[PDB]
């Protein structure tokens, strides 16, 4: 796993956010994207960003036009789901992108 | 007249705060759907101050 896409209609006549995780960057955007009919990673711009064995965790919430982002890393043994224990995940970023948002995907 | 200032007179719904939209779609008026064409109660939704 390495991006997500949110937005109302994810594409065409209206606006949506692109995350990407790039090995050792990010990147974070913003647009009336077309992306494909099945997105993929591997071998306009009215707003832009830069920088089993775990589990990493995230939450994603849109509130006031912001956009907070929190998270948290750990191992595990637990092979079948999620391991029952506890850590709380911490803010990482709280961005100013002011979209409206109603769907999401994955970038794999 | 300066037309490069324009400003939305028609939407589906209120903004949420600091909501920001450029979306340029026609605005259907009433119960006919537009196609992205203007005529009877299909309208361009943005308009200028001149
Ligand atoms: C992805 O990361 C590599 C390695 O740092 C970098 O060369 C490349 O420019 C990054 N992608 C973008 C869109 O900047
Ligand atoms: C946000 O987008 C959805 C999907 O298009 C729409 O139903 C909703 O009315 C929008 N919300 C606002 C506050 O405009």
């Amino acid at each position: 796993i390495r991006g997500w896409i949110f937005g109302t209609t994810l594409d065409s006549k209206t606006q949506s956010l692109l995350i990407v995780n790039n090995a050792t960057n990010v990147v974070i955007k913003v647009c009336e994207f077309q992306f494909c009919n099945d997105p993929f990673l591997g071998v306009n711009c009215t707003f832009e960003y830069v920088s089993f064995k775990n589990l990493r965790e995230f939450v994603f919430k849109n509130i006031d036009g912001y956009f907070k982002i929190y998270s948290k890393h750990t191992p595990i043994n637990l092979v079948r789901g999620l391991p029952q224990g506890f850590s709380a995940l911490e803010p990482l970023v709280d961005l100013p992108i002011g979209i409206n948002i109603t769907r999401f995907q994955t970038l794999l | 007249g300066n037309y490069n200032y324009l400003y939305r007179l028609f939407r589906k719904s209120n903004l949420k705060p600091f909501e920001r939209d450029i979306s340029t779609e026609i605005y259907q008026a009433g119960s006919t759907p537009c196609n992205g064409v203007k005529g009877f109660n299909c309208y361009f939704p943005l308009q200028s101050y001149g």
